[PDB]
């Protein structure tokens, strides 16, 4: 209701409407793929259910339209929730799943007008070592 | 019955048919310019009726003159002016002017029909 007048807004639910989308004709995206969380990459449903790096990827596609620029936020937000379990197979995986949306996102842009920056909030206490 | 041109705090061209004193064109119906020398009504062309401050005749002594129940004017330009149409109530023209900009409950304009 609060988009400007003549603009196209989605609301997608699903795998399938995130890559049936135009990027040429989305000015505003709402995707909201679980009732709660996501499910952990290691237990995502291949067809219902989108990887990071897949929205990561069609966000960018949409946002590169605007011509001043675009931030955007990605949070791999389910690592914390694996070490929270102690689930390092789980944790480990959101981290590397995070990392190829890092990868695609540097395909996508150029470091030239680009900044990214990647980090954490905090750490936990998960060691390695014998 | 004023001629043409005839400055709007100024008085009628003939006298009252009823006590031969003249009036202002101006008039209102109570307030405090209600004045009786005497009996009579005050014969204006002693004072300074085109003065800031001079309060024309009333038909009703009063501290301070009333509000009118007649309708009043709505001026309307720019996007949905014409809208705001005929006789309405007057509750009616802010549900105009949040229409046209969008904002309030119905937010209809900016819908994708149309
Ligand atoms: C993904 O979402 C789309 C749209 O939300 C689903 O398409 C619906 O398909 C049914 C038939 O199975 C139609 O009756 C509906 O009208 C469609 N929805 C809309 C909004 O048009 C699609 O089935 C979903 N796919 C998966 C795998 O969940
Ligand atoms: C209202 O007052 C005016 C002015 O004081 C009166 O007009 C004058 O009247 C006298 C005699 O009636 C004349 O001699 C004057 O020449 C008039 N003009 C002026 C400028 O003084 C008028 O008659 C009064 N009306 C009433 C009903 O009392
Ligand atoms: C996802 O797809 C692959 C196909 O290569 C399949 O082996 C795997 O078991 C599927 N898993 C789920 C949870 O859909
Ligand atoms: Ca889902
Ligand atoms: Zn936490």
């Amino acid at each position: 209701s609060f988009k400007p007048r003549y603009k196209h807004s989605h609301f997608i639910w699903n795998r399938t409407e995130l890559l049936t989308l135009d990027p040429h004709n989305v000015d505003y995206l709402l995707g909201l793929f679980e009732p709660g969380d996501m499910q952990y990459e290691l237990n995502r449903n291949n067809v219902t259910d989108p990887s990071l790096s897949e929205m990561v990827v069609v966000a960018i596609q949409i946002l590169r339209k605007n011509p001043k620029g675009f931030f955007l936020l990605v949070e791999g937000g389910r690592i914390d929730h694996g070490h929270h379990e102690g689930k390092a197979k789980q944790a480990l995986h959101e981290a590397v799943e995070m990392d190829r949306a890092i990868g695609q996102a540097g395909s996508l842009t150029s470091s030239e007008d680009t900044l990214t920056v990647v980090t954490a909030d905090h750490s936990h206490v998960f060691t390695f070592g014998g | 019955y004023t001629p043409r041109g005839n400055s709007i705090f100024g008085l009628a061209p003939m006298l009252s048919d009823t006590d031969k004193k003249p009036f202002t064109a101006i008039l209102y119906g109570n307030g405090p310019g209600y004045k009786v020398v005497g009996g009579e009504r005050e014969n204006v062309s002693m004072v300074d009726y085109a003065h800031n401050n001079y309060q024309a005749q009333s038909a009703v002594p009063l501290r301070h003159e009333t509000h009118g129940g007649e309708d009043v004017a709505v001026f309307s330009k720019g996007p949905m002016a014409h809208l705001l149409h005929g006789v309405h109530e007057q509750n009616y023209v802010p549900h105009v002017m949040a229409y046209a900009a969008c904002i309030g409950a119905n937010l209809g304009h900016c819908a994708p029909a149309a």
